[PDB]
C-alpha cells in the first residue's frame, strides 16, 4: 500500500547520488504525475521534481528526475552541506488518490570537524523556592552527530535522574542536544561542585557551577 | 508555393431541379453541380505548417448556413433585446446533402493527406485539389455526425489543452449507427444505442487520452449548466428540434438481444439561436413515425478545470468547431 | 509573494473535536486545488485530504473517512478542515498546500494538532540568571508541544537559540531557550521572554536579571 524507498543513502561532498522509489502498476507505471520534495528537519517541504523530469523556477539544476516499469529515481550531482536531509516522492494513484513515500534520509560525509561549545546553568534561586534543582547542559556547534554525555558530582559518577535528547540538527548545518538532571535542593545545595562531561570524538569538555 | 490569403469562396453540389425542400432549394441558385472528375496533384517532397483554427475558409461556411438556414426555415416567432418577429411558418420537407466549396482563378487548394495529423506544425506528404470531398452541414451539439471519418487511428485535435478553454474535439475511426423515433404524450422523445459500440469507442477514447495528457484515470461525467442545447444533444431531423437527455452516456472510468441504451428526448417548439443570442419558435409538429438512421463521426468536448482527477465534460455551443471537424485537411495558397 | 496561514492548533482530548484553518494571499484561491497533510512526530508524511477549486470533487484517505471533513470559502479565501472522534494515532503537526498539478508548491509553516487526554498543563516558567554571557529561560513540565519563544516580544532575535525538547519519564516535555549578549548591557538592558502554551491559554512574561 506505500512507495518503498531506501531509509538513508551515503556519500561525499560533489559526488552523485541515487534514491529509488517503487510502487505498483496502478500508481507510478501508468502515470507520470510524479513529483519529489526535500525536507529539512522540523520546516515545511519544498517542491522539487514534477512531472517525472520537470524542474520549477527556484530549484537548482543539481537535481533531476527519472521514471522506467514500476521504478521512479531522484538523482542529486554536485553534492552540498544544504542538501543534507529526509527526501519524498509523491505520486497520483488510481481512483483519484495520492500517496506518499516511507523516506529517505541523505546524510553528506566529510564535512568539518566541529568541537561542541558547552553551557552549564544553575537551579534558579526561584526554583529552589518551589522544592526543585535542575541543572541544563547545552551543547551546541558539532560534527559528527554522534555524542556521549556524563555527569559528575564532585569527582563521583552519577546515574540517576539524567534525561538527554537525540541529538539535533541545527540553522547552522552543525548539531546540537540538551541534557537535564533532575534534582533536590538538598542534593544541589549538598554538594561542593556538580560538573557536565562532553565525549564527542576525543575530546572531553567539563563545566562547572557550585551553591553560592 | 506558400501564400495564404482572403478570398470569396464559392459552393459545389448535386443538386436537383424537381425537388421542393430546403437544402437543395438552396444549393441550386447558390451554387452549380458536381464535376464527375475531381482530380489530385501531389507534392513530392514538400513540408508546410498550418494553424487549424483560424480559418477564414470556416468562416465563409458558417455565414452561408446562417444565410441558408434563416430564409428557408421560417419560424413563426423570433426575438432578443428590445426586438419581437411574427411571419408564416408552414412545415417542410428536408435533409442534409453533400457539399464542396471551389477555389477561384489565380489560387486553389491543398490536401494534407498525414493521416497522423493533429492540428499544429507542419503536414509531411501533400497533394492539391480543386474541391474538397463531400460534406452535409450538420447542426449538432455535444456530437458530430454524418461526417468524415478517421482512416488509420482515432485521433484528437484542440488548439492547446495549456489553454483549456479550447473547446477540445474528436473524430473516430469507426461509425456509432444511430436511430431516433418519435411514434404518431407528443413531445416526449427517445434514442437507441446498442452497448457494445459505445462502451468500446470509450474504452479505445480513454486509452488515447491517457497518452495526450501524460498520465492518468479517465472519468467522463456530464454538463454543469447554462442553456438547453449545449447541456443536451440537440438536433434537427427533417422538420423540428430535438433536444435528448445525455446523462447516461457519459460514465465515470471505462476500463479494459445485444442489450441496448435508451435517452429520453424531447422536442422544443422553442429553441435558442445558435448563430447569436435569440430565443426562437416554429411550427408544431406533424403526425406519423419521425425517423433517421444517421451515424456519429466525432465530438467535442472540455477539459474539466475541476479536480486532479479527469473529468471531460460535453462541449459544443459554437459551430465553426462543428465544420473543423472535417474541413480539417484541405487549405489556402497562391500560385506565385 | 504567495503566503499560507494556518490556525486552530492545540490540544484536544481523544473523542473531541478541533477545527482547523488555512488563510491564503498570493494568488487567486480559485482555479487552485487543495490538500492537507500531516506528520506524526518522527515520522513518514501522509495524505489527509483533497478539495477541488469549485469544490463538489472532495477525496479522502481511509484512516480518517467519515471522521474529517474537507471545505473552502472562495470569497473569504480561506481553507477549512473540521475533524470529529480523534484518535491519538493522528497526533501530527498539520500542513496545508496549494495544488499545481498533481504537484504540490508552496506550503503553510505547520500547525500541531496533539490527541491527548491529559489536563493540558500550563509550563513554570523560571528564570536563569548570567565581552559576550549566556542567559535564558527554563520551560520545565508543560503538556504538550509546542511552545514559542520570543525575547522582548520579537525585539531580540540575534543570539537566540531555541533547544529541542526533552521528553521526562512522567511523560511531560521540558525545553531551554538560551541568549548571548555582550557583558554591558548588563545594567542598561532589561531582558523579557515571551512564552505561549497555546494548548493552556498560559501567557506568561518573565524578567531575567542578574
Amino acid at each position: 500500500s506505500a512507495l518503498t524507498q531506501p531509509p538513508s543513502v551515503s556519500k561525499s561532498l560533489g559526488q552523485s547520488v541515487t534514491i529509488s522509489c517503487t510502487g505498483t502498476s496502478s500508481d507510478i507505471g501508468a502515470y507520470t504525475g510524479v513529483s519529489w520534495y526535500q525536507q529539512h528537519s522540523g520546516t515545511a517541504p519544498r517542491l522539487l521534481i514534477y512531472d517525472v523530469s520537470k524542474r520549477p523556477s527556484g530549484v537548482s539544476d543539481r537535481f533531476s528526475g527519472s521514471k522506467s516499469g514500476n521504478t521512479a529515481s531522484l538523482t542529486i550531482s554536485g553534492l552540498q552541506t544544504d542538501d543534507e536531509a529526509d527526501y519524498y516522492c509523491c505520486s497520483y494513484r488510481t481512483g483519484a488518490t495520492y500517496i506518499f513515500g516511507t523516506g529517505t534520509r541523505v546524510t553528506v560525509l566529510g564535512q568539518p570537524k566541529g568541537a561542541p561549545s558547552v553551557t552549564l546553568f544553575p537551579p534558579s534561586s526561584e526554583e529552589l523556592q518551589a522544592n526543585k534543582a535542575t541543572l541544563v547542559c547545552l551543547i551546541s556547534d558539532f560534527y559528527p552527530g554522534a555524542v556521549t554525555v556524563a555527569w559528575k558530582a564532585d569527582s563521583s559518577p552519577v546515574k540517576a535522574g539524567v534525561e538527554t535528547t537525540t541529538p539535533s540538527k541545527q540553522s547552522n548545518n552543525k548539531y546540537a542536544a540538551s541534557s537535564y538532571l533532575s534534582l533536590t535542593p538538598e542534593q544541589w545545595k549538598s554538594h561542593r561542585s556538580y560538573s557536565c562531561q562532553v565525549t564527542h570524538e576525543g575530546s572531553t569538555v567539563e563545566k562547572t557551577v557550585a551553591p553560592t | 508555393v506558400w501564400k495564404e490569403a482572403k478570398t470569396t469562396l464559392f459552393c459545389a453540389s448535386d443538386a436537383k431541379a424537381y425537388e421542393r425542400e430546403v437544402h437543395n432549394v438552396w444549393a441550386t441558385h447558390a451554387c452549380v453541380p458536381t464535376d464527375p472528375n475531381p482530380q489530385e496533384m501531389a507534392l513530392g517532397n514538400v513540408t508546410e505548417n498550418f494553424n487549424m483554427w483560424k480559418n477564414d475558409m470556416v468562416d465563409q461556411m458558417h455565414e452561408d448556413i446562417i444565410s441558408l438556414w434563416d430564409q428557408s426555415l421560417k419560424p413563426c416567432v423570433k426575438l432578443t433585446g428590445g426586438s419581437t418577429v411574427t411571419q408564416a411558418c408552414p412545415k417542410v420537407s428536408f435533409d442534409p446533402i453533400p457539399i464542396h466549396y471551389c477555389a477561384p482563378a489565380g489560387y486553389a487548394i491543398l490536401k494534407c493527406n498525414n493521416e497522423t495529423f493533429e492540428g499544429t506544425g507542419p503536414c509531411n506528404n501533400v497533394s492539391t485539389v480543386q474541391c474538397t470531398h463531400g460534406i452535409k452541414p450538420v447542426v449538432s451539439t455535444q456530437l458530430l455526425l454524418n461526417g468524415s471519418l478517421a482512416k488509420e487511428e482515432i485521433v484528437i485535435r484542440s488548439e492547446n489543452l495549456t489553454d483549456n478553454a479550447k473547446t477540445i474535439i474528436v473524430h473516430l475511426k469507426e461509425s456509432v449507427e444511430i436511430v431516433c423515433t418519435r411514434p404518431g404524450d407528443t413531445r416526449q422523445a427517445h434514442c437507441n444505442i446498442s452497448e457494445e459500440k459505445w462502451n468500446k469507442t470509450l474504452q479505445k477514447v480513454s486509452k488515447i487520452l491517457q497518452e495526450h495528457f501524460p498520465n492518468k484515470a479517465i472519468k467522463f461525467e456530464p454538463h454543469s449548466g447554462g442553456d438547453l442545447e449545449i447541456t443536451t444533444h440537440s438536433f434537427n431531423c427533417r422538420g423540428e428540434f430535438f433536444y435528448c437527455n445525455t446523462t447516461k452516456l457519459f460514465n465515470g472510468t471505462y476500463n479494459s438481444s445485444n442489450t441496448t441504451i435508451t435517452l429520453p428526448c424531447r422536442i422544443k417548439q422553442i429553441v435558442n439561436m445558435w448563430q447569436g443570442v435569440g430565443r426562437a419558435m416554429y411550427a408544431p409538429p406533424i403526425k406519423g413515425n419521425i425517423t433517421c438512421k444517421s451515424i456519429i463521426t466525432g465530438l467535442l468536448l472540455t477539459r474539466d478545470k475541476d479536480s486532479n482527477t479527469e473529468t471531460f465534460r460535453p462541449g459544443g455551443g459554437d459551430m465553426r468547431d462543428n465544420w473543423r471537424s472535417e474541413l480539417y485537411k484541405y487549405k489556402v495558397v497562391e500560385i506565385k | 509573494e504567495v503566503q499560507l496561514v494556518e490556525s486552530g492548533g492545540g490540544l484536544v482530548q481523544p473523542g473531541g473535536s478541533l477545527r482547523l484553518s488555512c488563510a491564503a494571499s498570493g494568488f487567486t484561491f480559485s482555479n487552485s486545488g487543495m490538500i492537507w497533510v500531516r506528520q506524526a512526530p518522527g515520522k513518514g508524511l501522509e495524505w489527509v485530504s483533497y478539495i477541488s477549486l469549485s469544490g463538489a470533487n472532495t477525496y479522502y484517505a481511509d484512516s480518517v473517512k467519515g471522521r474529517f471533513t474537507i471545505s473552502r470559502d472562495n470569497s473569504q479565501n480561506t481553507l477549512s478542515l473540521q475533524m470529529n472522534s480523534l484518535r491519538v494515532e493522528d497526533t501530527a503537526m498539520y500542513y496545508c498546500a496549494k495544488e499545481g498539478w498533481s504537484y504540490f508548491d508552496f506550503w503553510g509553516q505547520g500547525v500541531l494538532v496533539t490527541v491527548s487526554g491529559a489536563s493540558t498543563k500550563g509550563p513554570s516558567v523560571f528564570p536563569l540568571a548570567p565581552g559576550t554571557a549566556a542567559l535564558g529561560c527554563l520551560v520545565k513540565d508543560y503538556f504538550p508541544e509546542p511552545v514559542t519563544v520570543s525575547w522582548n516580544s520579537g525585539a531580540l532575535t540575534s543570539g537566540v537559540h531555541t533547544f529541542p525538547a526533552v521528553l521526562q519519564s512522567s511523560g511531560l516535555y521540558s525545553l531551554s531557550s538560551v541568549v548571548t549578549v555582550p557583558s554591558s548591557s548588563l545594567g542598561t538592558q532589561t531582558y523579557i521572554c515571551n512564552v505561549n502554551h497555546k494548548p493552556s491559554n498560559t501567557k506568561v512574561d518573565k524578567r531575567v536579571e542578574p
